[PDB]
């Protein structure tokens, strides 16, 4: 779930990290229409696709079971839909941390005017 | 989409989803767990169970036709699955403005160190 993702980000790139997220770019945590802006969003867009290929189970609801290793996220114990949500949340946050020297805080709280409609597919 | 939920939320409630809602409670924000903490959260909770039906129809990312004519939220999707995305987003923001009048300040960035009671079950 949302909890559980936020956890896993700001265990991966420190405290208050997961309020960058809220919304920033057009695809994370809100919008949801336009182009990736940067590699950041890209992330983003990607974890959305991964979050529309789960059937069965809400991605904002389902609890699943993960832990952090020397540092590292490391999803276990999941079945089925569970897997899959854990699977999204752990890639995303790796990437955000992969990609965390780009951050733009210009890109942050985007207005719906800012991400116009294209062909962007999954 | 997201964007235009927000559109919705400012409409009823005056307000600016990502400032606001988007980081509230158990359920407005980034928790899936625990108790809904007051009526806004259950207005939320009530949202997440119905993008939990529509799961399929990858409610972020799907732009759906709506109208805002002589104050009232119009959804005209034909298609089944914008049109209830569009529903839950309408139902959502208009159960948020109803509930307004006790929107609490300190549920906003509650969800990470709270939200661990036996969760809701939609």
């Amino acid at each position: 779930n949302l909890f559980q993702f936020a956890k896993m980000i700001n265990g991966k790139l420190g405290a208050f990290s997961v309020w960058n997220y809220i919304s920033y770019g057009c695809y994370c945590g809100w919008g949801g229409q336009g182009t990736p802006k940067d590699a950041t969003d890209r992330c983003c867009f990607v974890h959305d696709c991964c979050y529309g290929r789960v059937r069965g189970c809400n991605p904002k609801l389902a609890i699943y079971y993960y832990s952090f290793k020397k540092g590292n996220i490391v999803c276990g114990k999941n079945n089925g839909c569970l897997r899959d949500i854990c699977e999204c949340d752990r890639v995303a946050a790796n990437c955000f941390h992969q990609n965390k020297n780009t951050y733009n805080a210009n890109y942050k709280f985007l207005s719906s005017s800012r991400c116009r409609q294209t062909g962007e597919k999954c | 989409n997201l964007f235009q939920f927000g559109d919705m939320i400012l409409q009823k409630t005056g307000k600016e989803a990502v400032h606001s809602y988007a980081i509230y409670g158990c359920y407005c924000g980034w928790g899936g767990q625990g108790r809904a903490q007051d009526a806004t959260d259950r207005c939320c909770f009530a949202q997440d169970c119905c993008y939990g039906r529509v799961n399929d129809c990858n409610p972020k990312t799907a732009t759906y036709t709506y109208s805002r004519e002589n104050g009232d939220i119009v959804c005209g999707d034909d298609d089944l699955c914008l049109r209830a995305v569009c529903e839950c987003d309408r139902a959502a923001a208009i159960c948020l403005g109803e509930n307004v009048n006790t929107y609490d300040k300190n549920y906003e960035y509650y969800s990470i160190s709270h939200c661990t009671e036996e969760s809701e079950q939609c």
